């Protein structure tokens, strides 16, 4: 579940010990501590031992502050990541799929965990479908005849005009239907009646 | 000097509004890399050539090495990363019906061709025979790199200096059976599959409520099926014959193709350079001087190399970091643009 | 130099003795008391790599040897060639080759399931039953065909609330370095030849700091988005 | 526990300018006007 946030911990404290584990390393001179270079050669020489060394170290230093500097921009990505979709889902309500929860959006939860955010996205699935014979538009008398808002269905021998995310059946009137043209360009047409209140 | 562009004057007029009065679809490409290349460096047989004093000499550096390799291991889990959130958003492979009569709409350029043996659409095979891909694992068997060859040279000298790459686990199959069961799920169903499994659709009336989300009711399109129709098949006709002529209508694939063989062929170039020691092989510098010599200029030469390796292993780091945000905008953009309609301009 | 060496069939100028290639690595050789033009080329090698179950659960494992075919990798036993001391596998019957590399010690299967350890091109390996490794293209799923039609529409009739956890890192931990003290403490000629480098501690030390006051605006800029503190009501 | 050894050294560990109880208030903030304001108070008031 959380293997997002104990990663960064991890690599945090890996890097950290790898940084302190290098002090052991030689790298060609005699040996890793210094007092000891100091106290068993002489100056002409413990100072090339001494160069070594400060090169090995000076180079661990600069490598661990280079993959820091990559590491933070990754987390700074995030964290304008994070921003938006506190902002975009937590104070509003989203309109871009897949951005805020897998189906329609409802509403988004922050809640702090250490070193990140946790987000529960609250969302709309629908479950259960049934098939229906659809038509574009119906001829009543002569004009074609779209929907208002929906889509035309047949529950074999009546036609309604349900909404288009969850079935509701409403029997077709002039409320639910508008009217534009004729019903001889339109292929899928169909013939059928649209009570007047 | 550079032309800005013609120059204009829109007319403003306080009871004056332009409406038109036609429209014409058009279907415009738009490319993206989400996947580098993976490879993986052979610390000791790159820094140290087929030697052995050297390699001991070399096992009292410290855990540089092996940061090398964890660093590399991360980089090429990311790229397979990377290109599984961008395809496999889809949990069940769907498959196109048999029949292909959308309404009019011809769809024979982008679904899968069943004549060919590798089962990809036309435009994926003319954009793939456009991408000149170097070799990216093959099974390289000794004897194929055994020999006089030419073309082959550049991978073979890669592999004997021990720079490799590794093949991508998603082969160009399972991809392109990604892609075509997002194409499947998209024309019969529509967004409908991204809120769930996919919903039948019949898709005149998609393109219609299509047409409904942009503030153009209906009945444009349903009054005007045919013509539609013969602008979306001559326009994705006009995008087979435009990526076909121009080869640099893809020229960002081509670009981390070569930025990848640039960078590991630099590489085995910097093989050839002293670093200030008494030649660039390390048998020589062994079997000509003693000891005491023979180890001072075996540790500038390895410093040299590692610190080569260094800036190989970090410019890959960046440009992996340019590749992922590269590869998050595409999976944003599969998800608003590919399973729903958009709203943002642009 | 080592290697293994070949009947080259090029010919050198008879002044030039041997050649070389992009690195200054020799690639040729005119053998003498032949007078023959030899080749060199590196003894076959490549990665290996270790495909384990957890060893709470099993201690059996299947190796991947990257790259090379499935004839060499055999003949290599550990005796001569193969370094590691692994001469089982340099014998076993199980061996199947992918596009990857040789490996040995899994039973290709010609099922396919969703799998866990990647390989490579496809192949996947995991545990199943006399139960041992296997090695299986993978699944990408159950393969459906969505029925199309011009007239049929499906219309969900119930829903349901989904609620989707999503973590989202926002901070690191801001370390900081002692530069002088980490890389000699308290050796005061050591100081004196580390100033000698310049602008370097504090090229570093200017790097952490500004990573520190970036990780306390990430957290700034991702909480403290709103105006006044608010108190849920009592009831 | 490591983390003295590694204080060794020179390696320090700067905390957090937000300690934990404000950071928890925030979000205590943010789900107390996302219940009973809604959407409206990313815009001016709550
Ligand atoms: C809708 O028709 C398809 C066509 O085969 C069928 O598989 C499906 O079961 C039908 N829907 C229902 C709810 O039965
Ligand atoms: C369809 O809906 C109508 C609504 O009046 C109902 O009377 C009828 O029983 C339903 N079923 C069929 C098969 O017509
Ligand atoms: C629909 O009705 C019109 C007249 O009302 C008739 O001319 C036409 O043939 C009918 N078509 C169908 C498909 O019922
Ligand atoms: C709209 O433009 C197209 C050009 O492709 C033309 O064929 C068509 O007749 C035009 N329609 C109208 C109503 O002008
Ligand atoms: C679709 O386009 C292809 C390529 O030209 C060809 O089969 C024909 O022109 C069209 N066929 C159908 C059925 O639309
Ligand atoms: C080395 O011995 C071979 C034996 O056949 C002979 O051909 C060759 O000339 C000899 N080389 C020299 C330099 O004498
Ligand atoms: C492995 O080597 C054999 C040698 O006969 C060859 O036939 C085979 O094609 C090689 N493997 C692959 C995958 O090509
Ligand atoms: C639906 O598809 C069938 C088979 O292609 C076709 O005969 C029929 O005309 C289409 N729908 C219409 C327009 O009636
Ligand atoms: C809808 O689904 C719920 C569970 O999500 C179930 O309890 C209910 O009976 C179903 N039918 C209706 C009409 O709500």
């Amino acid at each position: 579940a959380l293997g997002k946030l104990q990663d960064v911990v991890n690599h945090n404290a890996q890097a950290l010990n790898t940084l302190v584990k290098q002090l052991s390393s030689k790298f060609g001179a005699i040996s890793s501590v210094l007092n000891d270079i100091f106290s068993r050669l002489d100056p002409p020489e413990a100072e090339v031992q001494i160069d070594r060394l400060i090169t090995g170290r000076l180079q661990s230093l600069q490598t661990y502050v280079t993959q820091q500097l990559i590491r933070a921009a990754e987390i700074r990505a995030s964290a304008n990541l994070a921003a938006t979709k506190m902002s975009e889902c937590v104070l509003g309500q989203s309109k871009r799929v897949d951005f805020c929860g897998k189906g329609y959006h409802l509403m988004s939860f922050p809640q702090s965990a250490p070193h990140g955010v946790v987000f529960l996205h609250v969302t709309y699935v629908p479950a259960q479908e049934k098939n229906f014979t659809t038509a574009p538009a119906i001829c009543h008398d002569g004009k074609a005849h779209f929907p208002r808002e929906g889509v035309f269905v047949s529950n074999g021998t009546h036609w309604f005009v349900t909404q288009r995310n969850f079935y509701e059946p409403q029997i077709i009137t002039t409320d639910n239907t508008f009217v534009s043209g004729n019903c001889d360009v339109v292929i899928g047409i169909v013939n059928n009646t649209v009570y007047d209140p | 000097t550079m032309s800005l562009g013609a120059e204009n004057s829109v007319a403003y007029s306080n009871n004056s509004i332009a409406i038109p009065t036609n429209f014409t679809i058009s279907v415009t490409t738009e490319i993206l890399p989400v996947s580098m290349t993976k490879t993986s460096v052979d610390c000791t047989m790159y820094i140290c050539g087929d030697s052995t004093e050297c390699s001991n000499l070399l096992l009292q550096y410290g855990s540089f090495c092996t940061q090398l390799k964890r660093a590399l291991t991360g980089i090429a889990v990311e790229q397979d990363k990377n290109t599984q959130e961008v395809f496999a958003q889809v949990k069940q492979i769907y498959k196109t019906p048999p029949i292909k009569y959308f309404g009019g709409f011809n769809f024979s350029q982008i679904l899968p061709d069943p004549s060919k043996p590798s089962k990809r659409s036309p435009i994926e095979d003319l954009l793939f025979n456009k991408v000149t891909l170097a070799d990216a694992g093959f099974i390289k068997q000794y004897g194929d790199c055994l020999g006089d060859i030419a073309a082959r040279d550049l991978i073979c000298a890669q592999k004997f200096k021990g720079l490799t790459v590794l093949p991508p686990l998603l082969t160009d199959e399972m991809i392109a059976q990604y892609t075509s069961a997002l194409l499947a799920g998209t024309i019969t169903s529509g967004w409908t599959f991204g809120a769930g499994p996919a919903l039948q659709i019949p898709f005149p009336m998609q393109m219609a409520y299509r047409f409904n989300g942009i503030g153009v009711t209906q009945n444009v399109l349903y009054e005007n099926q045919k013509l539609i129709a013969n602008q979306f098949n001559s326009a994705i006709g006009k995008i087979q014959d435009s990526l076909s002529s121009t080869p640099s209508a893809l020229g960002k694939l081509q670009d981390v193709v070569n930025h990848n063989a640039q960078a590991l062929n630099t590489l085995v170039k910097q093989l050839s350079s002293k670093f200030g020691a008494i030649s660039s092989v390390l048998n020589d510098i062994f079997s000509r001087l003693d000891p005491p010599e023979a180890e001072v200029q075996i540790d500038r030469l390895i410093t040299g190399r590692l610190q080569s390796l260094q800036t190989y292993v970090t410019q890959q780091l960046i440009r992996a970091a340019e590749i992922r945000a590269s590869a998050n905008l595409a999976a944003t953009k599969m998800s608003e643009c590919v399973l729903g309609q958009s709203k943002r301009v642009d | 130099g080592t290697g293994v060496l070949t009947e080259s069939n090029k010919k050198f100028l008879p002044f030039q003795q041997f050649g070389r290639d992009i690195a200054d690595t020799t690639d040729a050789v005119r053998d003498p008391q032949t007078l023959e033009i030899l080749d060199i080329t590196p003894c076959s090698f490549g990665g290996v790599s270790v495909i384990t179950p957890g060893t709470n659960t099993s201690n059996q494992v299947a190796v991947l040897y990257q790259g090379v075919n499935c004839t060499e990798v055999p003949v290599a036993i550990h005796a001569d060639q193969l370094t590691p001391t692994w001469r089982v596998y340099s014998t076993g019957s199980n061996v199947f080759q992918t596009r990857a590399g040789c490996l040995i010690g899994a039973e290709y299967v010609n099922n396919s399931y969703e799998c866990d350890i990647p390989i490579g091109a496809g192949i996947c390996a995991s545990y199943q039953t006399s139960q041992s490794i296997i090695a299986y293209t993978m699944s990408l799923g159950a393969e459906n065909s969505v029925a199309y039609s011009n007239n049929s529409i499906a219309i969900p009739t119930n829903f349901t609330i989904s609620v989707t956890t999503e973590i989202l890192p926002v901070s690191m931990t801001k370390t900081s370095v002692d530069c002088t003290m980490y890389i000699c403490g308290d050796s005061t000629e050591c100081s004196n030849l580390l100033l000698q480098y310049g602008s370097f501690c504090t090229q570093l030390k200017r790097a952490l700091t500004g990573i520190a006051v970036e990780q306390d605006k990430n957290t700034q800029e991702v909480f403290a988005q709103v105006k006044q503190i608010y108190k849920t009501p009592p009831i």
